[PDB]
């Protein structure tokens, strides 16, 4: 009992991807690459981890994570399977692409109206 | 022995927001088995039950 | 009239005393003799100890810082108007010798550590309708689960279905 | 039909109730209980209620 | 007070305290270099038991753009003067016993946190 | 079960309760600095309370007041405990009960620089 | 628990852990090492001589003194290890298999820091620093974790944890 599980009807697991073409939009971004940072920047900062990679540096989170949602949003460049995570308290950008993620389908909500309108 | 813990960051459920230690948002089941049960209350008591 | 002393270590802690009493001049306000207010305290001090080892010493740091204290000089005004004898003076604790708001706080401390100590009774609703029969008196508080009885006096245990 | 209406003032006066120890927690009024920390009193406050 | 650890100049490496015997002063030696300097701060180790740390300067401004935080009007900002704010409590584990609030304002630029 | 008068008073059993009950240091301790002072009445502190009383180092224990107040404790069995417990190699300089701050000053007379921390800890 | 990408060799575990009790001394449990290394001779094996760059890979900021007391003690507890050299001769002589020799513990040693530990950031020739970040951020948040100012991470989380179907299965 409660070892056995079943999913739901809606439960979706991601298949997976790759994670170059996100390293590649990350990268010509303003975003300095791990390799070549002064420690000192790390601070006033927050740190991108990519498939549990810890790879560039970035210093605006708010258009960062919004610029990756707009994107996701569009299917172009990232799969709609890839998700990424925003800490507020810690600044940390926690994204994962790899597959068994377990996920669903949710309606967006910009403000107080969904875009699921009559059309 | 306690209430329903917040599994989430500091919260029970995703639709309740943060530090709501709120009766309705920690167990406490309002409605009853003739009325219709509401949906985080109905998961509270399947966890009760488990 | 205490008694003189010939010995260097109590004649140096009479002499602090009587200068520890001398601060604020309380002493000329009051027309106490200083000198023998600390020749007696000492004497006390002595014949409580009867040696002129480190507890004696340690007692007449504390007398003196207690006396000599800016922020509690009633303690010190009382001694030299003979409110406190010499002999209680030097019997007395640390405690006794605080000040009155020093006193007022610790008593308020001790009284919300006691409270804090104690443990929150079991809650119910007491009632005279039950009659406990391991006391034979009506007081005692119920609780509905099945109903449980517990004895308010007695403290008789039982359920009724 | 009235039964209903008992029903739901009781659990609107607990829900008040609950509401304003809540407010006096937040606002660092309640004191801790004896034995009892003040997350373990106000749990148990709320669990009496 | 506290103390912080203050490096080497040449190996940049921990300098450990040391009681100067001859001239009656506080040094700073370094284990594997020769190098010393004169104290100022006159103080080695503080241990803080109750840990009364402040949980202000833990918060960040960032906290106010979070779309799952509660919101409040009654609570208005002091230097801008704001109405929006947030508040919630320590989220810090080892809480003593307080559920005492921390409210930071909700608007760019200002990043003010207050207590009530 | 108590069995004098404490079984009716509680005033008189929180003592009992107290003495049946550990304290140590860190339950009435607040706050633990060490400090390099050179010169005993050098005082790199701001405390008038050394030099009434009279190694280039000691310690500065202060103890709370609202846990002392509810153990009921005194500092002059304290010194005496501290003292007695680690032999006559020390020399603990108590404060008296009238200061707002409970510092006390602990120094030792007769590799140095861990032994404090050692102690301490 | 790292693992690259369904790789030849199986997921490697790092245990950065701290003993309770001097006190608040942290260790590592590397892979094919039976007994415990400190951290900072780990960091110094990678190729960290002084200490103000291990200090800042670990910490990032040092205006917070009260972090900086709970690392003093396990950094001064390695301070015999100065060279790259002496601290690949330590961490070798734990491994499994310890050569009879130096030159072959120095090789073991370098192996197991470079393919072993940590391979999902990178298991090429030239990998140190981004090795020594993503330690330097593991033992920082162990610290976070042990300040309080962090909760703990639940283990039940399905938010920490991966299904595999039929794919990685075969
Ligand atoms: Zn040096
Ligand atoms: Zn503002």
């Amino acid at each position: 009992v409660g070892l056995v599980k079943n999913l739901a009807l809606m439960a979706y697991i991601s298949v997976g991807s790759q994670p170059s073409p996100i390293l590649e939009f990350l990268e010509e971004w303003s975003m300095e690459n791990l390799e070549e940072i002064s420690p000192a920047a790390i601070a006033d900062a927050t740190k991108i981890f990519v498939n549990g990679c810890w790879v560039g540096i970035h210093k605006d989170p708010e258009q960062l994570m919004n610029t990756l949602r707009k994107l996701r949003r569009q299917m172009d460049i990232i799969v709609s399977e890839v998700s990424m995570i925003r800490d507020i308290r810690e600044r940390e950008i926690r994204i994962y692409t790899d597959a068994g993620r377990i996920c669903r389908p949710l309606l967006i909500v910009e403000k107080q109206k969904l875009l699921l309108k009559k059309r | 022995g306690k209430r329903i813990p917040f599994g989430f960051k500091h919260r029970t459920l995703p639709h309740f927001i943060k530090d709501d230690y709120g009766p309705e948002s920690r167990g406490f089941v309002e409605n009853s088995y003739l009325a219709g049960l509401t949906p985080t209350e109905f998961f509270f008591h399947a966890m009760g039950g488990r | 009239r205490a008694p003189s002393t010939s010995d260097s270590v109590r004649l140096k802690c009479r002499e602090m005393l009587a200068a520890a009493l001398r601060t604020g001049d309380d002493y000329i306000a009051i027309g106490a003799d200083e000198e023998e207010l600390g020749s007696q305290i000492e004497e006390a001090i002595y014949q409580e100890i009867r040696n002129t080892d480190m507890k004696y010493k340690n007692r007449v740091r504390s007398r003196i810082s207690n006396l000599k204290d800016a922020k509690n000089p009633n303690l010190r005004k009382n001694v030299l108007c003979g409110n406190i004898p010499p002999d209680l003076f030097a019997r007395m604790t640390a405690e006794e010798m605080a000040s009155d708001e020093l006193k007022e706080m610790r008593k308020n401390l001790t009284k919300e550590a006691i409270r804090e100590h104690q443990m929150a009774k079991t809650g119910g609703t007491q009632t005279d309708l039950f009659t406990c029969g391991k006391c034979k008196k009506k007081n005692c508080t119920y609780t509905q689960v099945t109903t449980f009885v517990v004895c308010n006096e007695c403290g008789n245990r039982w359920k009724f279905c | 039909s009235k039964t209903y209406q008992d029903i739901q003032n009781t659990i609107k006066k607990a829900k008040q109730d609950v509401i304003e120890v809540i407010e006096k927690a937040h606002n660092n009024e309640l004191e801790p209980t004896p034995g009892n920390t003040l997350r373990q009193t106000f749990e148990n406050q709320v669990n009496r209620i | 007070g506290f103390v912080g650890i203050r490096f080497c100049q040449e190996c940049n490496n921990m300098l450990y305290p040391k009681e100067d015997k001859e001239n009656r002063i506080l040094l700073y030696a370094c284990r594997n270099c020769d190098y010393q300097q004169e104290a100022d701060n006159s103080c080695i180790y503080v241990n803080k038991i109750t840990h009364e740390v402040d949980e202000l300067t833990q918060i960040i401004a960032d906290v106010s753009q979070d779309p799952t935080l509660p919101r409040t009007e009654d609570h208005p900002c002091q230097k801008c003067g704001h109405k929006e704010a947030v508040f919630f409590q320590s989220h810090s584990a080892r809480a003593e016993d307080a559920m005492r609030l921390y409210y930071v304002c909700t608007a760019p630029h200002c990043g003010h946190r207050w207590t009530e | 079960f108590l069995l004098g008068q404490s079984a009716r008073d509680a005033e008189r059993a929180k003592d009992i309760l107290c003495r049946l009950e550990h304290t140590t240091l860190r339950k009435v301790t607040a706050n633990t600095a060490i400090y390099y002072d050179p010169n005993p009445q050098s005082t790199v502190v701001a405390e008038d309370q050394e030099w009434v009383n009279v190694s280039p180092w000691l310690l500065r224990v202060e103890l709370d007041r609202k846990h002392m107040t509810d153990r009921k404790l005194t500092m002059e069995q304290i010194a005496e405990k501290i003292n007695a417990g680690f032999g006559d190699d020390l020399n603990c300089i108590f404060n008296d009960d009238n200061a707002e701050k409970l510092v006390l000053r602990i120094r030792i007379m007769n590799d140095d620089d861990v032994f404090l921390r050692c102690i301490e800890s | 628990r790292s693992c690259l990408e369904n790789s030849s060799r199986p997921t490697s575990t790092i245990w950065v852990s701290m003993l309770a009790r001097i006190g608040q001394r942290i260790v590592a449990t590397l892979p094919y090492i039976k007994q415990e290394v400190p951290i900072i001779i780990v960091f110094r094996a990678l190729g960290f001589v002084s200490d103000r760059d291990i200090l800042e890979h670990i910490i990032y900021d040092f205006e917070d003194p009260e972090m900086m007391e709970m690392v003093k003690p396990s950094l001064d507890e390695a301070f015999v290890i100065q060279e790259q050299n002496v601290a690949l001769n330590f961490i070798g002589s734990r491994g499994a298999k310890p050569g009879v020799t130096k030159e072959k513990r120095i090789k073991y040693a370098k192996e197991v820091l470079q393919k072993e530990m940590l391979p999902h950031v990178g298991v090429s020739d030239f990998c140190e620093t981004k090795k020594a970040y993503f330690l330097g951020y593991m033992v920082h948040r162990l610290l976070l974790a042990a300040l309080g100012r962090r909760e703990l991470d639940d283990r039940d989380h399905y938010g920490n944890k991966r299904l595999d179907l039929a794919g990685p299965l075969l």
